[PDB]
């Protein structure tokens, strides 16, 4: 069970801790999260009262380090760092708990609700999307851009999610356009799940990721790329059983955890509509489907 | 993005560019069997692409072979369409392809988008405008030539004649939207005022019959007052 020390809270913010928020007041004594679950990638994010313009947060494993936030008055944010002498880690914190100066994370035993919306995020695949090869954690904030976007400014602050066309070279094999526009089995299957990614697993985990991000830190971006990778599985005729019951445990976790109040933006009624009433795999989606018509029967 | 009223003129200028009409793609007689069910026969049909500035019509007849054993043709024939386009397109010399590509009906533009991947820069775009072509199988040319089709065959026209040595390409189509809209609307009395004095006649080379200046303005009279008669009945006006 890791630990997360926070230097102070010198500014009145609303700390999330996956799924999890806490409201801190100006100079209140936190110092941090303790009784994280190892096993899983995990996200601490930060939306300030003052100025709620700008959601950001980190990405993070505890197993790859000792990792504490500290707030940079110069930039304005709370900052994650990493501190290699782990004799001073420990001694910080053990130091926190002694007084109780620290926030535990507060997860029922019967709940597997973080699991089941991280199964497939593993923290390398999210440094390949998100890159700073210098720290071993992720900052994403509610307004980077990813590459897609960006073709249609700054590279070095952007999301490089895989890029998914459905008009594009990549989506269609000449003298196969009609085949390929109208079932993108191929495209799903041999261009992305065997050329691009390898597995199916590493295609849930961006598709997961993109989704947390658009969640927590309302990306439009990854919003876009959520709704695009389940719409590749949708409009294929052809998909492994082993992935469409997957994608049917995936979505209902998704659509079960997002706030209600957010449904409106978050939510593409052209995709989850042709996904679940007209696509190939209407059928085959029957936990999504049920969960989304007994909470946003609105959208459809 | 679409070409409306607002746009007009940039049909003639010196950007080649081509209207695509896929009404006449897939033509089907309804009719009922022995045992009473309703059945459909396909007909020969033909995609219209014309250069509205030059007057040259790429006409290719669609043969019903292409259809044989095909499911769910209303689609098909939007791909197809787009398929004999896009090579139409590529059969022509690079100074001749067209910059745009209009396509009379929204349906055409994913299916024709697709199949010119490998042409980012000409640009496909849908259109506000009605315009008539449905009605192109109403000229007697072109409708003859696609039902004696035994295969696939293109066939060019230049859909003005000559008018282009006398007229702008602005009037020429004009004049050919109002024939068309006027054969639309009731062919039986537009051929009529088309063909009524037989002194008047059709050169071999050309599709329309050879008026004068001052007859031209006649027959535009009274091919307006044939669709203005129409419309008085369709509405009761
Ligand atoms: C983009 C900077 C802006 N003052 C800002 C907005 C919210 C939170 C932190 C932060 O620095």
């Amino acid at each position: 069970m890791n630990t997360v020390p926070f230097t102070s809270a010198p500014i009145e913010v609303t700390i999330g801790i996956d799924q999890y928020s806490f409201n801190v007041k100006e100079n209140q004594p936190f110092h941090g999260i303790k009784d994280i679950p190892i096993g899983h990638v995990h996200v601490i994010h930060f939306q300030h009262a003052d100025n709620s313009s700008m959601r950001y947060g980190y990405w993070f494993d505890c197993r790859m380090g000792n990792f504490y936030i500290q707030y940079d008055p110069k930039d304005g944010l709370y900052k994650m760092m990493e501190e290699r002498d782990g004799a001073k880690f420990e001694n910080i914190v053990h130091n926190f708990k002694e007084r109780q100066m620290m926030v535990s994370y507060p997860k029922i035993d019967e709940d597997d609700t973080w699991y089941n919306l991280t199964e497939f995020v593993q923290m390398d695949k999210i440094r390949k999307i998100v890159r700073k090869d210098e720290n071993q954690f992720s900052y994403v904030d509610s307004s980077m851009t990813t590459v897609q976007e960006n073709e249609l400014s700054d590279p070095a602050h952007s999301l490089n999610y895989t890029v998914i066309n459905f008009k594009s070279r990549e989506a269609i094999r000449p003298g196969h356009e009609m085949e390929d526009f109208l079932d993108k089995s191929y495209y799903l299957n041999t261009v992305m799940l065997q050329g691009i990614f390898k597995n199916s697993s590493n295609y849930f985990g961006e598709l997961q990721f993109a989704f947390l991000n658009a969640m927590f830190f309302g990306n439009y971006g990854s919003s876009l790329q959520w709704h695009a990778m389940i719409e590749l599985i949708c409009s294929s005729a052809t998909v492994p059983k082993h992935m469409l019951d997957k994608l049917d445990e995936i979505l209902y976790y998704q659509i079960k955890t997002l706030p209600e109040q957010y449904s409106d933006i978050l939510l593409n009624e052209r995709v989850w509509n042709i996904c679940l009433y007209s696509s190939f795999q209407k059928n085959s989606l029957h936990n999504t489907e049920k969960i989304m018509e007994n909470k946003y029967p609105e959208l459809l | 993005g679409a070409m409306n009223s607002s746009n007009y003129a940039e049909l003639f200028n010196n950007d080649i560019k081509l209207f695509v009409d896929d009404t006449n793609v897939y033509r089907v007689t309804v009719h009922k069997t022995f045992e009473g069910n309703v059945a459909t026969k396909a007909i020969n049909g033909c995609i219209f692409t014309l250069n509205p500035k030059t007057g040259h019509l790429f006409l290719k007849i669609i043969h019903t072979s292409v259809w044989a054993g095909q499911k769910r043709l209303s689609q098909l024939a939007k791909w197809k369409t787009a398929e004999e386009v896009s090579a139409l397109v590529r059969s022509l010399p690079k100074e001749e392809q067209p910059k745009q590509i209009i396509v009379t009906r929204k349906a055409m533009l994913d299916p024709l988008e697709v199949h010119m991947l490998d042409f980012p820069n000409i640009a496909i775009r849908p259109t506000e405008l009605r315009l008539p072509f449905s009605a192109a199988m109403s000229i007697d040319k072109l409708s003859d030539v696609v039902m004696k089709a035994t295969e696939p065959q293109m066939v060019l026209f230049n859909i003005y004649d000559d008018w282009l040595d006398r007229i702008s390409s602005y009037t020429a189509f004009s004049r050919l939207t109002l024939l068309l809209r006027a054969l639309k609307t009731n062919e039986e009395s537009a051929k009529m005022i088309l063909l009524s004095d037989p002194t008047i006649t059709i050169k071999s080379y050309h599709l329309w019959p050879s008026f004068t200046d001052e007859q031209w303005i006649t027959i535009e009279s009274q091919m307006r007052d044939l669709i203005l008669t129409e419309y008085g009945r369709k509405y009761n006006v």
